[PDB]
RNA sequence: GGUGAAAUUCUUGGAUUUAUUGAAGACUAACUACUGCGAAAGCAUUUGCCAAGGACGUUUUCAUUAAUCAAGAACGAAAGUUAGGGGAUCGAAGAUGAUCAGAUACCGUCGUAGUCUUAACCAUAAACUAUGCCGACUAGGGAUCGGGUGGUGUUUUUUUAAUGACCCACUCGGCACCUUACGAGAAAUCAAAGUCUUUGGGUUCUGGGGGGAGUAUGGUCGCAAGGCUGAAACUUAAAGGAAUUG
């Protein structure tokens, strides 16, 4: 009864993958105890489970979600926090999901989500205990369901054109009403 | 640079420049004396030819037009004169 | 080796999370449960908790009918909409894989258009 | 109040003999009562199964086959070929920035009066010494490659019926033929035929289907 | 279904969902880039037809035929007008709902014209590079697009000649990019916004403190909406821009 998940890796994420390879597979074979292989020819990562291992198909699901979360550009320790705690999820949506911006408007919306030196982005990074990743045009939010909903509302308000002062005030209000419970 | 002789440029730097942008502009083309194997006739063709020129002796082909120099046909003798 | 295979659609919308289990042919369904059937609050229908409860219920039902392994086809609402599965979909998938069913060939079948028709909101986006 | 799953019975669906593993799974249907037989409620179902479960190897993991159910006798329902598609993940992984996508399709007919629409795909590449970062192609190259691919696909389809076309498409010899033909024009990595689908069918002609089946 | 929460709506004639097939109109994702083309507006599926363009190459031909341009003329996004078609999506107007301190969450559903097209109108956009057009000179560097030249350079013919793809060097014409100040500027910044108090290459258009005012009136174009041209009386000591500091 061997069960396998075979998931691909984009090229720009494969060169950090092996660069962090020694930090990825040991817990997966020690704390979580699967078979993990890197088939470079098909550009994929393979996870296999067998009845010799621990009785946990959820461990295989967690490992698949671990690799799939890391391969989107996330950090390694945040992926570990995904691997241990079982409440964090990933949401993903494009800029054109909210409002069909084009040309320089999409670029300026990306710069509005990020902010100078990431500072604005760091704000939504802090007050919501989430993990925000900006791709070329799609954005990913990692965290609990209410937390990713809060981050989604904040970044949707950023896309539509609201200035960073209003989202700063709203973010401190939501953080105050969040940490009090 | 900034201390040199623009009147007598070196031949390598003179041949590296444009045909028009030379100190005295002149052509970079030449005329080829072509001997096709089918006969002994000699034909003076242009290097940058534009028409499929063909000599009157045995009348098959001499060259094919191309956007730069005309690409020659199969192996014929040609002298650069 | 003689394990009967079905296929499970996981529809992850922003208001509900459908879990559907059918046989290999797409007709002749076996068990369909939504997020609203397990939670009576009118606010937790799209929650991961309701998706987990629905996945547990449909796992019990599909174990009862006879099948024991399903290929998972997950999809969002798609089209001109978000076309990417939400956290209810991952919750239903994890709860299905947790309950001992053999899971293979997980594939996303979300409807992606070749630059189709317009979307609601009108030039200022869906104000959210 | 009625428990409808008790009156239903299971039937065993088996693949055509062209593939390696010709037993593909099970399906269930209601009991054949009056004025609604269990036969005619089954004669048109289309299943979709991955090619690996037909062939065993993991080199055919991205493809999948739609098989139409044609006949039924004694719990055994017999299928034929209806279409082939890639999975979405492989299609998304193939598309990469800083290279040129090429798509082509033709509609054609086999030896018998089948009608097929076939979609082939291709991408460009760099030949291991190219410092230039993208390697796009000019439009004349893309048009010539579309013409070559269309002519190869048409020639390789009308030369046989559907059986030898499936037997030629399983080991993907058409891709190597296209790579042989277009390597004098442009590099063209990652050549695949991304989709085939039936359009029109002739009369049923149960003899040909039972000639394709009937072994083992 | 729907929102922060509700309500309208559809449904035990089975809604939402899953599978097969058909019809309709619109649009061409991902490839998509500080890449291409076009006088600009603008232009992305394949194939065919028709004419058109630029750059390159030319020891072709005419020989000043040229640059800018009141008059006059072609085109000109979206919305809008007039008759026919088509009407899938979205949707001004309108219809209805809950309107709960706050909507930070001023929204929901249906839907008219419209969006699409044919035949005529209109001629405006932050129509922006907020930088007229033609010509000359002044600085380094790395990319990239189209053509051309050179390489007993690399690779695929099925035997290694040809062509294609790549690499290196040069050149012409492009879209651009990073640094700098011999210079310029109020400054942000500029290879032009330089070659300007050491002021003159050629030539069109425009402005002269702010309100009143794009207003009144006249003229003219347009079926209309409106467009083009366009004041004064009076009134005021400001108005404005560029950076630093909180
Ligand atoms: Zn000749």
């Amino acid at each position: 009864k061997f069960e396998s998940r075979k998931i691909m890796v984009p090229p720009h994420r494969m060169t950090p993958l092996r660069n962090s390879w020694t930090k990825i597979y040991p817990p997966l074979v020690e704390h979580l105890k699967l078979q993990v292989r890197m088939n470079l020819k098909t550009k994929s990562v393979e996870l296999r489970t067998n009845p010799k291992f621990t009785t946990d198909p959820g461990a295989l699901q967690k490992g698949a979600d671990f690799i799939k979360a890391f391969t989107l550009g996330f950090d390694l320790d945040d992926s570990i926090a995904l691997l241990r705690l079982d409440d964090l999820y990933i949401e993903t949506f494009e800029v054109k999901d909210v409002k069909t911006l084009t040309g320089d408007h999409l670029s300026r919306a990306i710069g509005r989500i990020a902010g100078k030196d990431g500072k604005t982005k760091f704000a939504i990074e802090n007050a919501t205990r989430t993990r925000i990743v900006l791709a070329d045009s799609k954005i990913h939010i990692l965290g609990g369901f209410t937390h990713i909903r809060m981050a989604r509302e904040s970044v949707v308000s950023l896309i539509l054109g609201s200035p960073p002062g209003k989202v700063y005030g709203n973010l401190r209000t939501v953080a105050s009403r969040l940490k009090e419970r | 640079v900034l201390v040199q002789d623009l009147l007598h440029p070196t031949a390598a730097s003179e041949a590296r420049k444009h045909k028009l942008k030379t100190l005295v502009q002149g052509p970079r083309s030449y005329f080829l004396d072509v001997k096709c194997p089918g006969c002994l006739n000699i034909t003076t063709v242009f290097s940058h030819a534009q028409t499929a020129v063909t000599c009157e002796s045995c009348s098959t082909i001499l060259c094919t037009p191309t956007g730069g120099k005309a690409k020659l046909s199969e192996g014929t003798s040609f002298r650069r004169k | 080796n003689s394990q009967v295979f079905g296929v499970a659609r996981i529809y992850a919308s922003f208001n509900d999370t459908f879990v559907h289990v059918t046989d290999l042919s797409g007709k002749e369904t076996i068990a369909r449960v939504t997020g609203g059937m397990k939670v009576k609050a009118d606010r937790d229908e799209s929650s991961p908790y309701a998706a987990m409860l629905a996945a547990q219920d449909v796992a019990a039902k599909c174990k009862e009918v006879g099948i024991t392994a399903v290929h998972v086809k997950i999809r969002a609402t798609g089209g001109t909409r978000t076309k990417t599965p939400g956290p209810g979909g991952q919750a239903a998938l994890r709860a299905l894989a947790r309950s001992g069913l053999r899971i293979g060939r997980i594939e996303d079948v979300t409807p992606v258009p070749s630059d189709s028709t317009r979307k609601k909101g009108g030039r200022r986006g869906r104000r959210l | 109040v009625v428990d409808p799953f008790t009156r239903k019975e299971w039937f065993d669906i088996k693949a055509p003999s062209t593939f390696e593993n010709r037993n593909v799974g099970k399906t269930l249907v209601n009991k054949s009562t009056g004025l609604k037989s269990a036969s005619d409620a089954l004669k048109g179902r289309v299943v979709e199964v991955c090619l690996a479960d037909l062939q065993g190897s993991e080199d055919h993991s991205f493809r999948k086959i739609k098989l139409r159910v044609d006949e039924v006798q004694g719990k055994n329902l017999l299928t034929n070929f209806h279409g082939m598609d890639f999975t979405t993940d492989k299609l998304r992984s193939m598309v990469r920035k800083w290279q040129t996508l090429i798509e082509a399709n033709v509609t054609v007919k086999t030896s018998d009066d089948y009608v097929l629409r076939i979609f082939a795909i291709a991408f460009t590449r760099k030949q291991a010494n190219q410092v230039k970062r993208h390697s796009y192609a000019q439009s004349s190259h893309i048009r010539a490659i579309r013409k070559v691919i269309s002519e190869i696909l048409t020639k390789e389809v009308q030369g046989s019926t559907l059986a030898q076309l499936t037997s030629k498409l399983i080991p993907e010899v058409i891709n190597k033929e296209i790579e042989n033909a277009t390597k004098d024009i442009f590099p063209l990595q990652n050549i695949h035929v991304r989709k085939v689908k039936l359009l029109k069918q002739p009369k049923f002609d149960v003899g040909a289907l039972m000639a394709l089946h009937g072994e083992g």
